[PDB]
């Protein structure tokens, strides 16, 4: 029996996944329903990408895109990319400066915060000698501007959510998550250094899954004292552990680190945080269908960097992202574990290594990260 | 600006440099380029907008050669057929130092993607931005720009560009 | 809750549409059901593109290809593009002459009307010296030709309807409509001037509202007295009203029009009559999927038409077409209408402009022409 | 109705084939787990394609990734492509010559019989100077290998099945087509010519019907004594029978034959066996979906074979292949059925010719091969 | 039949257009005519059915002028990047009135869209036929015609092909 | 290794095959070879595991007549545009014997198919390989190989590629 009838997952625990749990859309809009529209922050990008008042950004939360837009007061609001009159998607470019919103098909203007300002032909038109036209009078503007999310900027990054009595952003982390988080983002004004992007069609979850592998490094990429902690749900998480041209490395310590070399922070459902060595990114993640995701890399620096720490950053660039010496390999091995789920649905993995337990460890010989991530996606989805 | 010669040999580096990185001697790929020579591939909107990430940013040919031996040797990767189509080269400058002449010259390019009993995809599309200079061995490559279009990549790039 | 299960339109009346009603696969086949396959008179082509005896060209009814060709006794046959013996789709050209219409796979032979006119070895194959194989005989002709269609020609324009029991032509439209085709289809000759084709990636019914939507063009085309009037069941509808190179404009009235500048008229479901300043045209919806549908424009002029009437209608095409000044606009804000439907399929759109009435309009401020499309597709779809 | 609703087959036999059972994608899931997947050899290679120990060929059962490698003692052994630990198709290459199979995810490394020989720090990992991590000691590596499959291999042709209590392959075929199979395969050792591959865009069965159709070859292939028979259960099927440059035919009739000048050999559901004049084939069916299938051609001769002989293959193979002056049709027609069915899911086909008999003629002019194998088609999917 | 000084010009004439219209000084499209050049842009089924329509017919370069302010200033289009790949041209006839000499020449071209984070996509793909004429400022266009295989048009066409 | 005339003419030879065969005249495709030449259409895999079968082999003018003949009156196949994309050829080798020179060059190519009122594909994407002869009518292909990386291929192939 491959394709699966009414399928229920195999006992309790979460030491072996099945396959249908990345083959099904109906669970895949169920999760979009569940961690990326609701109880959930989701990352929409970093303060520095929109410096001014005016400047937005547009992106994406689940499938649903947004912008985030600096008001002229100083805060970010964002707001959903589906216009109020005909639902459409009336935001086009990637980002840029605009005093307000506006959808061209009948030219409805909005705030900068969703508000919806202005209506052509709102009372109507007198013509000769009659008003024609007009809204209902029950209508006003108050009740269909553009839907409007939540905001959490912290460090530098920004996240929104739908759900707007969602936990706080710190209470969201947990304390020992959030001191990660916090230990990149530390205060400091970030520079954008670029943005690289790839189509990687796999599950969305094998990504987290992938930076939630703690040994899978040393065996996988060719190209090469550790510790993993969690939040209290398990959702989110930290593994933290200690050539022609020699410029391909010319690795230096920095002391903001300020003791592990590398820490790998899952924020779920949404991004990833990287620290590696001297190259620090956020890593997004933009499901597209139960079987494809796009992956966007923002590659950055920080305002204290001189000209050979910005030059190091990106000559060690060269190890990550959809071209990496080290990077590549992920993309690779999740698209081809995505064919292999859709092989035989029915069937199951088998995330045992380091037992079956769930918790923090103080060693990268264990899969409890991936089986934490399970438990709380049984919870969730009552799976 | 160029004598036939030399435009013979320039749109011959292009199609060697096409047809070479298709073909499994693609490992030859760093005797296009001059000791001294760089290579960078960088998506049009970090380009465009001043910002200096490149996917991948080779600043010498001995780190073309690393970028050689890591392919080859390090990378598990899905094999893939690729097939360069390289629009017409256009002549730009011929510029004039103590170490020589040096041709600016560009020309757009298609790279096809075949995996293995897949359809054939525009797996990456942009334009090349090349300073080329003159050795005894040839016509060769002082830098290449690979500026590309296509930013939202088909999940990794590994053979040369 | 995003997705919708088991959705019910929001009230009763037309002024809100649920945005699931243009990203639901299952109601799209029942469109295909109701609107394209039954009840109704659907746009097959002109005259002049069949000229000869023989002379036919393919085309569609919803996803149904047809082949429309004139009859050798003068008249138009629509035959279904379908084989009898195994549904192979025979015909693969869009235009030719033939004398006959065959299928190769087993050279099976129909008659210019439909009829089976030959089955090879249908009697069997006389050998040595028994008689082989055959069909059975109760196997008859008459029993397997091309599904014949219902066929409807005036003023130079011929509609087809795979319905035999659907009302004539003239009351389909109603006195008005038919008013306002004739005034197009005026008896002359037509003169196929070219063909233009764009593949709009979103919903078929937002091209009929984009074309019965009277005040988008004031506000969404910055390339710049009416009346809106509509048919018994508010299907059909009729919008009225009254640089570098000059050549690019050129605007002579013609005696035909006679009073108004201006007429689009929308046929419900397949097509829409365009009579533009000087350029006339068809505008054919086929439909692919619930979020996607090619749409040809068939430029004509007439026959009386001298050489500088016809560039005044080719220059003025510049305006027009999927590269056109003008209907550029058109296109785009349907793709970006299906997406902003499609991220979030619960929501709904307001089309309250000129009130919630559902009659003829004497101004262009009101949304009611998409109000009566509406009204008529609940009616007809029972939601 | 032109969708189906609840659709039940049209009567009793098998002379009227429903459209929908071309275009149904639960009846395709059936299939692959009814036909390919249970009950049924399916081909997956030539011997001479890993003549040396380690040599392996990938290929495809169903929609299921198998690797057939030729294992050091000289048998073959058919694992599947999809690794225990996470499910990973790990194997990347179409042939090649490996010591054991292995997933460089973790590095799990199977022998080339699928069995798991190793799996990284399986018993943990001692630092400093606690062990860390490891498999739960109950897991066993006996329960955590590859998917094995039997397989059944003779005349130098490689079938395979996932379903280990399958009949055997020489009853699977039956007494008569077994015949024509070591006709073909008797025994010599073959050299591969080369391999075809095409995409067409049609239900995998029709390729069946193709080559179970006896008489549409001299009716759609105008570049041009028989006897066609079948096994007990009606699934396979043999249809026996007996210019510029003159290379392009010389046609030479060979010993082996003797006697039948061509054989088609349809074996059920994968493969067709071609002995057309002097080429000799096989032609692998590798369904995707319920509305296309891939067709690898794998052109081979004998080793006995001259320079003459060789040469005289190859140029008469320009008569088949995707390119082939007779065999692009086959293609061409199967994607066109397809688009008819599509179009109108509840209609039927017709396969009447030769009457409603299911069994072995003398002549050609019959569609019972193709009845036959929808009595079979109906039996083993219950409809 | 040309010199290799006017075939050099002619590739880089080729080559200009199509690099020029893929960038961001697409604007200067209308300098590759002469004042009276023409530009048509006409699906292959109504060229070869001898239908006189066009998708678009530029009949001065001022009309070519009108155009390009309005798709800078009046249209509302999603942006996306495009990549002209210009096959390899070829040389049919040299002629000569008084005003000078005329070229004709050909080329395939495929042009690449690339929406803002979507695939890379065969856009429009069919083939120049151009008349060349010498001018102060170099070769230029008298007229060309874009006879295109693409007639299912993905939506719309804004950019310069 | 050829002088200018030379080159002008062997680029016009790739530019003409492949625009010849893209239009209502592909029937003079046989044209383009000597009485004696051969083309060879083969999938990169038979190609580079010395695999001799060829998706089409035609060993003479004569055969390739047959092919045109064939495609034009004895199959019945769905119509399409086909738009040759030839990147920029590469001359290799100038080769003598009493017969004369021959010409070693290659070529990479994209054929891009159109059905009727379909998106634009890579139908057949690879490379030719070519020995070239002067005749008394110009260049003409004594031998034509085309490797194909579209092994996978969309369901037939029709019109020369
Ligand atoms: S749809 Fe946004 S303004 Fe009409
Ligand atoms: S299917 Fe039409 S002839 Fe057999
Ligand atoms: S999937 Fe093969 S080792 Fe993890
Ligand atoms: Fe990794
Ligand atoms: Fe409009
Ligand atoms: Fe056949």
């Amino acid at each position: 029996p491959v394709f699966p009838q009414d399928p229920k997952w195999p006992g309790e625990g979460s030491s072996r996944v099945p396959f249908w749990a990345y083959t099904r859309e109906d669970l895949y809009k169920r999760e979009l329903e569940r961690l990326f529209y609701a109880n959930h922050w989701c990352y929409v990008g970093l303060e520095a990408e929109i410096p001014n008042p005016g400047d937005f950004k547009r992106t994406v939360i689940g499938e649903r895109s947004v912008i985030m837009v600096r008001d002229p007061d100083g805060g970010i609001n964002v707001v959903e990319n589906v216009c109020a009159h005909r639902g459409m998607r009336f935001c086009r470019e990637r980002h840029g400066n605009a005093k307000d919103f506006f959808c061209p098909y009948h030219q409805w203007n909005y705030s900068l915060k969703g508000d919806l300002q202005g209506v052509p032909f709102r009372r109507g038109v007198k013509q000769d000698g009659k008003v024609n036209g007009g809204m209902p009078k029950d209508f006003k503007l108050e009740e269909h501007g553009l839907t409007k999310l939540k905001v959490a900027a912290r460090g530098g990054a920004v996240f929104a959510s739908f759900d707007h009595d969602v936990e706080p952003f710190e209470e969201f982390l947990g304390p020992t998550i959030l001191h990660y988080f916090d230990r990149v983002f530390n205060g400091r004004k970030l520079k954008i250094l670029g943005y690289r992007r790839q189509r990687i069609p796999g599950n969305w979850k094998l990504m987290q899954e992938n930076i939630k592998d703690p040994y899978h490094p040393g065996l996988l990429h060719t190209w090469f004292k550790s510790e993993l902690k969690m939040d209290a749900k398990f959702r989110h998480a930290a593994m933290i552990s200690t050539v022609n041209d020699p410029r391909l490395l010319d690795i230096v310590p920095e002391p903001w680190w300020g003791g592990p070399t590398a820490v790998m922070t899952t924020i779920f459902p949404s991004v990833i945080i990287q620290q590696q060595v001297n190259s620090v990114s956020t890593r997004h993640i933009q499901p597209n269908g139960h079987g494809s995701f796009d992956f966007v890399w923002t590659h950055f620096g920080f305002e204290d960097d001189n000209e050979e720490w910005t030059q190091r950053r990106l000559i060690q660039a060269n190890l990550f992202g959809p071209a990496g010496f080290v990077s590549a390999d992920d993309g690779e091995v999740i698209e081809w574990s995505q064919e292999g789920f859709e092989q035989k649905p029915t069937h199951r993995t088998v995330i045992e290594m380091g037992g079956h337990e769930i918790g923090d460890t103080d060693h990268m010989v264990t899969e409890t990260l991936i089986r934490g991530m399970y438990d709380y996606w049984r919870k969730v989805m009552g799976e | 600006m160029v004598d036939f010669k030399t435009y013979f040999e320039l749109l011959n580096l292009y199609s060697d440099y096409a047809m070479v990185c298709d073909s499994a001697n693609w490992e030859k790929w760093p005797d296009f380029f001059i000791e001294t020579g760089t290579y960078r591939l960088q998506p049009r909107e970090n380009f465009e907008q001043g910002l200096p990430l490149c996917l991948l940013a080779l600043e010498s040919k001995a780190m073309i050669r690393d970028r050689v031996y890591g392919v080859k040797e390090t990378m598990y990767h899905d094999p893939y057929y690729q097939r360069h189509i390289v629009g017409t080269p256009r002549v730009l400058s011929v510029e004039r130092d103590a170490d020589g002449e040096r041709i600016t010259a560009e020309a757009s390019y298609a790279v096809i993607r075949t995996k293995y009993d897949g359809d054939s995809t525009i797996f990456n599309a942009g334009y090349y931005r090349d300073v080329i200079v003159r050795t005894p061995e040839g016509l060769k490559l002082k830098s290449r720009l690979c500026v590309y279009d296509s930013e939202m990549i088909p999940n990794s790039v590994i053979y040369p560009i």
